[PDB]
C-alpha cells in the first residue's frame, strides 16, 4: 500500500520530537541576561569591576571603624592572646550601614532590627533586574525564582530588645527570610531556597537553578550569594588556627602562599533558557552548559580537599555538556592561597587538562581571589563574573603574586601556564569557553562551564530625525526624582547617545512611581536644560511638567464642547506629521464628498480658492472632522474612554466615537444640519452671565445651556436680548461672542421642525460599546434610541452641561479629557468637579491650544496626563528606536546599624 | 626498585611495612604495630610540616621524586604503599501504532 | 522490502526507547527502603512513633533540667515582662546530651565542642543505613548523596572560646558541616546540600533528592531534617508576640485553637529509583511520586499565608505527576492551628480536593502536629513517616482535639471530611495514595503525592532441616560487643523467629568490626546458651569463640603435614553433609580405581571390604584424598590460598592445590610411591626425637649408616634399625624418644638408594604444568614454580630432608600471616606457633586446623572456620545457609556520655 510513505514521515518527525525533547530536558544551554555586584573598595558596579581588575590592584584597606568594632584591644602582634587577630587588613565595604527603608516599604524599627546583608541583597537584586532592560513591575505575578548562599554571621547578637510585639528580631536574621523578603518585595512566585554549603554556596545554588529552569518549574532564576560581616568574631577564630595571611594579600598558586585574606561582598546573576530569551528579545552575555557536583568523601581529615574528587568533577562536568578536555580556553580556579591546596588544585587541573594537550595553546589558569580576596559565600559566582567580563571586552586579567610560581607543582609539562599579563582574548573561529571551580570547607566540589553568546548582527535603525520626542522620569521622592533628572541630564550631555533610545528605554525599560515628571524636546540642548531645570528644584518653561499620583489606572471620560474653539490652522503641519491624523481627515473628506465639492484638509491647510472660518455650513463639518480625528489620535496611544458627553451638536461627533452611528450617517447628519442652520440667518444672537436669576429676568420677552452655578447662555433673538444687553447693568450680560444669526435652542427651532426630520430619516443606528451619557437627558442610552427624533430634540431641548459632569463625577470617573482645537470649557468642567462631592483628585487636561496645534503641543498635553495617573503608550511616539542602557535607581541611604 | 621478581602479596607487605617503619619516625615513636594502614594521617596527629617531612623519607628510601601533597591524595599507609606499587611497576500496523 | 521493514522496525525501536527515556527523566516514581526517627517522649524506632499514634496520646512536658536553663527567671505567667515565656510544656527530647565518641572516631573535646543536632544526625544516620539491610561498610565510595533541613539555634554561643587551634567550634556549630560529616564519615561520594527554608525546608531538600535521582546524579539519596533546641530563646521570642498556645497543646483544626506548641526532633528516610529497588533486591516501602514547589508571593504580609499559592501548588503536584484529584484518598495537612492557617488551608483543600467528589468516598483529613507538636526543620518528614506507616500497617490513626470542628469552614457540604477515629485502610482493588503539605513562614510551599508499593511479597521459601547454624556478633568495644550479644539472645528467646533467617541476617546485612564473637549452633536452646554465655563475661564453651582483630583481610597460607594424622574415619557424616567433599572424593575415584581395587569412599565409611588404615598402601591414597578434599572445601567460602607448603607425600597434595599437578599425575604418583615403598616394607622406623639438631648432628657419629628438623630441637631417624635401636638407650637421658607409630620402613635413609630405578620408570609420565599458587618447597628451602616438578625432583623429595622449619620462618618474616593446616588431626600446629614466636614478623599470626580426632562432623568445621574468622580471616558465610529469608534485627547498640557545654 501507499499509506506506508506517510507512516515514515510521520514516525521519522515524531523521533526527531523525541530526541528534541531529550536533548532539551539534559543538557538545555542557559543564558546569562544580567548581574549586579558590591565588592570591598567602592566597587558597585560591574564595569568598576572589571576596571580595577584590567589596571591591576587590590581593595585591601584597615578595619572599619563605623561598626562599633573595639579596635584597641582587638589587635595584638602575638598570635597567642586569646580574643584577639594578628592581622588587621581585609577587604571591607565601604557603607554597608546604608539603606532606603521607605523605597521598600519598610517601618525604621524593622529595618534596624535587619541584618545587613538582606538590605544589600534587596539593592543588589533591584539593580540587577533593571540592568537587564525588564520592567521591575513586569516581573510581578511570574513564576521568577531566587537562589541564594547566604549565612548567619551574628548581627545583633549583644542586643535585648524586650518591645519586639510585631517579631522584627526573629525574622531579621533568619537566612530563609534573606530570599523570601526579595520573593514578598518583587511578587514573585517561583521557588525560593536558601542554601549553605561552606563557601561554595553560590555555585551550588547555580546548579540547583540551572536544573530547575531545564525542567521547567521557573522561567527566570535569580542566582547569587552574600557575606557581610558585623563581628570580628571571624578573624579572631582564624587567628587561633594561623590559617591567616601576616599581611593580608591572598597571593593564589606563589612563592609566599602563607594563607588567606578575607573580605566582604555581594553578586548576583539573572539566568534564563537562551531560547526564550532570543525569543523575547533580552540581552545575552555569555552561556552556562554544564555543570557537576559530588563529594570528597573519606579524605585526610574533615577540612583537607582530595584531588581524585576534584579530577572526578572535572571529567563529569565535561561530559555532562558533551564537551572534550580541549576546547576550553582558561580556568578560573579557586586559589585560596594556602601553602598546600594550591598545589592540590594544579595538580589536578595538570592532571585532568593538561595531559595530551596541545604545546602551541597551553591552558590559561588564573583566579580573582588574588585581586579582591576570598568573599566567603559569595566568592564562587564572583569569578562567574570575571569570566563574563573576559567575554565582553576581550581579553583575560593577569594575576597577582605570580612572578615566583610555586615550586611544589611542576610546570615542566606546559599543559597549564599561569597568567602573569594580560592576554587578548579576540573573538574568532575557535569558540571561546571558559570553567569556573570552587571547592568548600564542607567538602561539597563545583565545576561550571561557559561559553561565548551567539552573534547579533546590526540591530541598527536609528534614523535620528527632528522628530519630537518625550523623557519621563519617575522616583518614589522628591530628591530621588531629582537625582534621577541629573542623572539623566548627564547621561544625555555626552555627545553619543540619542534622544530617541533613551527616550525608548525611559519609557519600556523602567518603572512607574508616584512622582512623576516630563519633557517633551526635540534637541539635545533643550532636553538637557528641561533636565537641569527639574533637578533645579523649580519649573517654568511649559515644556516641563510635573505631578504626584497615587494610582495606577484612571477612568478616562471624552467630552466634546460645540462651537467657539476655532482658529486658522487648526493643528496644520500636525496634518503631515501625523498618519492617524491624515488618514482620518482623508476619511472624513470621502464621506463627504458625495454631497459637497470643496475638501475639509484644504480648508485645514489654508488652500487658495477655499471657504474661509467664518460660515456655519463650512464650520461645523471642519470642527466634527478635526475632533473625530483628535479622538482617534488619542485612542491611538493606549488610552480608551469610559464614557462620551457631547455639547450641542458636538454630541453627534461624541456619537460616532461611541460607535452608535457611522461615519457616513454622521456626516451625512452635520451637513443636513449645517444647511438647516445656513437658512435660519435672520435672528439670533447668544448672550452669557442660576436659572432663578435668569428666570426673573425673563418673563418679559418671549434659556439655551447651563454649564454650572452662575454660566447660562439664553436664546437668540435681536431685539429681545437688545435690551436685555442693558437692562441687567450689574455684570449681568458682559461677555458675548460672534454667533452671527443662529438662535439655537428657541421657539425659532420649532418653526421649520420638518426638512431635518425629512432629510436626516435616513440613518441606521447601532447599539454602542460605551457608555453615552446625554445632556439633554440625564441618562445613558444606547445606539437604537437614537433617532432624527432624538436629533430633533437635541436641536431643540436644553443642554444643560453641568448635571452631566457632575453625576459623571458621582458615578466614580475622575478623569476628564477635553477633546477641540482649543480648550473652552476645561475650567466650568474644573469648577463643576470641584464644587460636586465625587473625588479630590481628579484631573481635567485640554488639548491643542490656539496658539499652539503642533505634534509638540500633543505630546505636552499627553504628558500632563500622563502625570497625574492616566497610562500612556510612549513607544508608539517613537517608532524603530533602539533601547539604550540607563543608571539604576538613585536610592536615598540613611544609616541603620543596632548599636550596643 | 632492585628487589622485583615476587608475588603480588610479597611486594604489598614490604611497601606497607616500609610505609609503616617512614611515618613511625615522623610520628615519633619506634614501632609499627602504632600504626594502622586504615586510620587517616590527621587522626594519627599528622599536620602539614611534618606531611612533607614523611615524603622526603620516602624520597631516600625509594629514590624515585613524589609530588608534594601525596599524603592528602592518598590518606592511609594502605593508599599509598598501593599508589608507589603502581607506580613501580504484518509488523506495520502494531509496530506503527506506537505513534498514536 | 526487507529493506524498508528493517529500517521501520529499527526507526519504531529507537522511539519506543526515546518514549521510555523521556518519561524516566520526567516522571520516575522514587521507592522509599527504610526510615529513622527520634522525637519526644522515648519514641527512638518508628514502630514506638506507630504505635503512639495508633493507640491516642500525647508527648507533651516539662522544661528539661540538665541542659543548663534558668527555670526559675524564665517562666513568668505575665506575658509582658522582658525575658520570659509564659508557657512551661513542650516537647523535648529525653536525652540531647548522649553520644558515642568513640564509635565514630571523635576526640571528646570536639565531641563538646559539637552542635547535638551532628551527633544526633550521625546516629540516626547510622541507624537508617542498618535498617534497610544494606552493609554501611558497603555503602562506602558510592555515589550517595545526603539532604537535610537543618538551621542553628544557638549552641555555646554562651559560654567563651579556649584553646581551639584545630578549630573545633567553628566546624561545630556550622549547618553544612552537618551534612559534611556524614558523608565523611561513612564515605559517601554524592552531592551534600544543607537547604534552609523555614519550617518546610526538609521537605524541599526531598524535592531536590528526586531531581537527584532521576537525572542520575545520586544513586541514592539520604533526605531528612533535624530540630534540636540547645536554648530557651524561641520560647521567649514567640511568647513577645503572643504566638505560643497557653496549655502547649497544638489543637489542629479545633474551635479552641489559639497557638502552636513547638518540639524538637530528628528525621531521616532513604530514597532509591524503584528499577534500583526492583534489581537488587531492597524492600519497598511505599512510592513517592510527584511533588511541586511555588513562592505566595506579594500577600498581605511577609508572614501570613496565602490560600491562591497552596491551590497553585495543589494542583501543579496533582499535574506533574499525572494523576487527577479523585485518586488521593487522605491528605497530611500542614494543621499548625495557631490563629488562620486551619480556614485557609482547609478551603484550599475544600476548594481543590472537594470540588466534584464522590459523596461514598469523602477525603480524610488530619495532622500529625496534634500528637507531637510542631517539629520546626523536621516537620514534613514526620508527615511522611505517618503516612508511610498509615499504609505499611492498613490503618489511617486519627488526629486529637477534634470534638468542636472549627465553625469557620463548611464541613457539612461534602468534601473533605476530619478524621476523627481510626478508619481502615485495607488494601483491596483502589491504589491508596495520600498528600503531604508543608508550608513555611518564608512563603514556600510544598505538595508530595506517595503511593503504596506493589504487591511483592509473596516469594520466599523459609527452608530449613536442622542443619548447623552459625550466628557471628561484632562491635567496637567490650561493651558494645555484650549488648550485641544480649540483644540477639533476647530476639532469639521469641517463639515465631527462624535461626536460618538470623544466621542470614547477621552474615549478610551487618558490618563487621574489631572486637568480634561466633556460636556455631543447630538449635535454638543452644544459640540462646552461647548467646548468654557471651554476654555474660567470660565464656569457655567450646561452641563459644571470640577475639579481636585489627586488620580486613590476611594472607592465609595452606600447610600440608602429610603423615602421622590417621584417625578412623575422616568426616563420614561430613562425606553424607557436604556436597563439595563428596564431589571431590567421587573426582578423585576415577583416576584412582586403575591402579587398585577398594574406593576410597567404602573405606571412609567403613564398609565391609575396606583394607583398614594399617596398610601404608592404602593409609597414603586415602589421606592424600582426605587432605585435597578438604582443601577444596576451604577453597569454597572465599579463603583463596596465597601459598602452599608442604611436610611429605603430603607434598603431592600440594602441588595439586596451587595447580602444577592434574589429579591423575598426583594420584599416579602417590600409588606408585606407595606401591614400591610398601614392597620393601619392614626396612626399620622413624622414632623421632626431640633433642635439637646440632645434638643429633654431633651425636650420629658411631652409626653412619635426619629426616625432619621441623622444630628448634626435632628430629627423626639417622641410621638402621639396628641402630635406632641402640640410639633409643644409648643416652638414657635425652628422653623424649620413639614416639612415632610409623615402623613398617624408614624414609630419608640410605635404604632408599636401592629402588631408584623402578622410581623412575614407574613415574616417567609427568606434566608438570606452571601453577598459580607460589609453591614453596621444604625440600630446596627456596620458592620454585612447578615448570620442573618431574620425576626426578619427587625422588629427590624422598631422599632428601624435610624442613619445616626454614620455611616456615621465610614465609613468616615474608609478610604472611594466617597459616591453615588442612588434616584431619592438628599434628604440626604446635610446631608452626613456635616457629612463628620465634620468627621476628608481626607478633599477631594466625594459626588454626580442622576436624579432629574426634570432632569429625560439619559443626566441628564450622567452628574451625569461626575461630580463624574472629582473627581476621574473611569468610562468605551465606554458603553454608543455602536459601533463607533475611530476618529483621536491632540497630546498634550505642555507648553514650555527655558532653554538653555549660557557661
Amino acid at each position: 500500500s501507499e499509506k506506508v510513505a506517510e507512516y515514515l514521515r510521520r514516525a521519522t518527525l515524531d523521533l526527531r520530537a523525541a530526541r528534541q525533547r531529550i536533548r532539551e530536558l539534559e543538557s538545555d544551554p542557559i543564558a546569562i541576561v544580567s548581574m549586579a555586584c558590591r565588592l570591598p573598595g567602592g566597587v558597585n558596579t560591574p564595569q568598576r569591576l572589571w576596571e580595577l581588575l584590567r589596571e591591576g590592584g587590590e581593595t585591601l584597606s584597615g578595619f572599619p571603624t563605623d561598626r562599633g568594632w573595639d579596635l584597641a584591644r582587638l589587635h595584638h602582634p602575638d598570635p597567642d592572646n586569646p580574643g584577639t587577630s594578628y592581622v588587621d587588613k581585609g577587604g571591607f565595604l565601604d557603607d554597608a550601614a546604608g539603606f532606603d527603608a521607605e523605597f521598600f516599604g519598610v517601618s525604621p524599627r524593622e529595618a534596624a532590627a535587619m541584618d545587613p546583608q538582606q538590605r544589600l541583597l534587596l539593592e543588589t537584586s533591584w539593580e540587577l533586574v533593571e540592568n537587564a532592560g525588564i520592567d521591575p513591575h513586569s516581573l510581578r505575578g511570574t513564576a521568577t525564582g531566587v537562589f541564594l548562599g547566604v549565612a548567619k554571621f551574628g548581627y545583633g547578637e549583644d542586643t535585648a530588645a524586650a518591645e519586639d510585639v510585631e517579631g522584627y528580631s526573629v525574622t531579621g536574621v533568619a537566612p530563609a527570610v534573606a530570599s523570601g523578603r526579595i520573593s514578598y518585595t518583587m511578587g514573585l512566585e517561583g521557588p525560593s531556597i536558601s542554601v549553605d554549603t561552606a563557601c561554595s554556596s553560590s555555585l551550588v545554588a547555580l546548579h540547583l537553578a540551572v536544573e530547575s529552569l531545564r525542567k521547567g518549574e521557573s522561567s527566570m532564576a535569580v542566582v547569587g550569594g552574600a557575606a557581610v560581616m558585623a563581628t570580628p568574631g571571624v578573624f579572631v577564630d582564624f587567628s587561633r588556627q594561623r590559617a591567616l595571611a601576616a599581611d593580608g594579600r591572598s597571593k593564589a598558586f606563589g612563592a609566599g602562599a602563607d594563607g588567606f585574606g578575607f573580605s566582604e561582598g555581594v553578586t548576583l546573576v539573572l539566568l534564563e533558557r537562551l531560547s526564550e530569551a532570543r525569543r523575547n528579545g533580552h540581552e545575552v552575555l555569555a552561556v552556562v552548559r554544564g555543570s557537576a557536583l559530588n563529594q570528597d568523601g573519606a579524605s585526610n581529615g574533615l577540612s583537607a580537599p582530595s584531588g581524585p574528587a576534584q579530577r572526578r568533577v572535572i571529567r563529569q562536568a565535561l561530559e555532562s555538556c558533551g564537551l572534550e578536555p580541549g576546547d576550553v580556553d582558561a580556568v578560573e580556579a579557586h586559589g585560596t592561597g594556602t601553602a598546600l591546596g594550591d598545589p592540590i588544585e594544579a595538580n589536578a587541573l595538570l592532571d585532568t587538562y593538561g595531559r595530551d594537550r596541545d604545546a602551541d595553546r597551553p591552558l590559561w589558569l588564573g583566579s580573582v581571589k588574588s585581586n579582591i580576596g576570598h568573599t566567603q559565600a559569595a566568592a564562587g559566582v564572583t569569578g562567574l563574573l570575571k569570566v563574563v567580563l573576559a567575554l565582553r571586552n576581550g581579553e583575560l586579567p593577569a594575576t597577582l603574586h605570580v612572578e615566583e610560581p610555586t615550586p611544589h607543582v611542576d610546570w615542566s609539562s606546559g599543559g597549564v601556564a599561569l597568567l602573569a599579563g594580560n592576554q587578548p582574548w579576540r573573538r574568532g573561529e575557535r569558540t571561546r569557553r571558559a570553567a569556573v571551580s570552587a571547592f568548600g570547607i564542607s567538602g561539597t566540589n563545583a565545576h561550571v562551564i561557559v561559553e561565548e553568546a551567539p552573534e547579533r548582527e546590526h540591530r541598527e535603525t536609528t534614523a535620528h530625525d527632528g522628530r519630537p520626542v518625550p523623557l519621563v522620569v519617575s522616583a518614589r521622592s522628591t530628591a530621588a526624582l531629582r537625582a534621577q533628572a541629573a542623572q539623566i541630564a548627564e547621561l544625555l550631555e555626552r555627545p553619543d547617545a540619542d534622544l530617541a533610545g533613551v527616550g525608548l528605554g525611559l519609557a519600556t525599560t523602567r518603572a512607574r512611581h508616584e512622582h512623576r515628571a516630563a519633557v517633551v524636546a526635540s534637541t539635545r540642548e533643550e532636553a538637557v536644560r528641561g533636565l537641569r531645570e527639574i533637578a533645579a528644584g523649580a519649573a517654568t518653561a511649559d515644556a516641563v511638567v510635573e505631578g504626584v499620583t497615587e494610582v495606577d489606572g484612571r477612568n478616562v471620560v471624552f467630552l466634546f464642547p460645540g462651537q467657539g474653539s476655532q482658529w486658522a490652522g487648526m493643528g496644520a503641519e500636525l496634518l503631515s506629521s501625523s498618519p492617524v491624523f491624515a488618514g482620518k481627515i482623508r476619511a472624513c473628506d470621502e464621506s463627504m464628498a458625495p454631497m459637497q465639492d470643496w475638501k475639509v484638509s484644504d480648508v485645514l491647510r489654508q488652500a487658495p480658492g477655499a471657504p474661509g472660518l467664518d460660515r456655519v455650513d463650512v464650520v461645523q463639518p471642519v470642527l466634527f472632522a478635526v475632533m473625530v480625528s483628535l479622538a482617534e489620535l488619542w485612542r491611538s496611544y493606549g488610552v480608551e474612554p469610559a464614557a462620551v458627553v457631547g455639547h450641542s451638536q458636538g454630541e453627534i461627533a461624541a456619537a460616532h466615537v461611541a460607535g452608535a452611528l457611522t461615519l457616513e450617517d454622521a456626516a451625512k447628519l452635520v451637513v443636513g444640519r449645517s444647511r438647516l442652520m445656513r437658512s435660519l440667518s435672520g435672528e439670533g444672537g447668544m448672550a452669557a452671565v442660576g436659572e432663578a436669576a435668569v428666570r426673573e429676568r425673563l418673563r418679559p420677552w418671549q434659556v439655551a445651556a447651563v454649564n454650572g452655578p452662575r454660566s447660562v447662555v439664553v436664546s437668540g433673538e435681536p431685539g429681545a436680548l437688545r435690551a436685555f444687553s442693558e437692562d441687567c447693568a450689574a455684570e449681568g450680560i458682559r461677555v458675548r461672542d460672534i454667533d452671527v444669526d443662529y438662535a439655537s435652542h428657541s421657539p425659532q427651532i420649532e418653526r421649520v421642525r420638518e426638512e431635518l426630520l425629512e432629510t436626516t430619516g435616513d440613518i441606521a443606528p447601532r447599539p454602542a460599546r460605551v457608555t453615552f451619557h446625554s445632556t439633554v437627558e440625564s441618562r445613558s442610552m444606547d445606539g437604537t434610541e437614537l433617532d432624527a427624533r432624538y436629533w430633533y430634540r437635541n436641536l431643540r431641548e436644553t443642554v444643560r452641561f453641568a448635571d452631566a459632569v457632575t453625576r459623571l463625577a458621582e458615578s466614580g470617573y475622575d478623569a476628564f479629557i477635553e477633546v477641540s482645537p482649543h480648550p473652552v470649557v476645561v475650567q466650568a468642567v474644573e469648577e463643576a468637579v470641584e464644587e460636586a462631592d465625587g473625588a479630590e483628585d481628579a484631573v481635567v487636561v485640554g488639548s491643542l491650544h490656539r496658539d499652539g496645534g503642533d505634534l509638540s503641543a500633543f505630546l505636552r498635553s499627553m504628558a500632563t496626563a500622563h502625570v497625574s495617573g492616566v497610562d500612556i503608550r510612549w513607544d508608539v511616539a517613537l517608532p524603530g528606536a533602539a533601547p539604550f542602557a540607563l543608571p539604576t535607581y538613585p536610592f536615598q541611604r540613611k544609616r541603620y546599624w543596632l548599636q550596643p | 626498585d632492585r628487589l622485583a621478581g615476587l608475588p603480588r602479596a610479597e611486594r604489598t607487605a614490604e611497601l606497607v611495612r616500609l610505609v609503616r617503619t617512614s611515618t613511625a619516625t615522623v610520628l615519633g615513636h619506634d614501632d609499627p604495630k602504632a600504626v594502622r594502614a586504615t586510620t587517616p594521617f590527621k587522626e594519627l596527629g599528622f599536620d602539614s610540616l611534618a606531611a612533607v617531612r614523611l615524603r622526603n623519607l620516602l624520597n631516600a628510601a625509594t629514590g624515585l621524586r613524589l609530588p608534594s601533597t601525596l599524603v592528602f591524595d592518598h590518606p592511609n599507609a594502605s593508599a599509598v604503599a598501593g599508589f608507589l606499587d603502581a607506580e613501580l611497576g504484518e509488523l506495520l500496523e502494531a509496530l506503527g501504532r506506537e505513534l498514536d
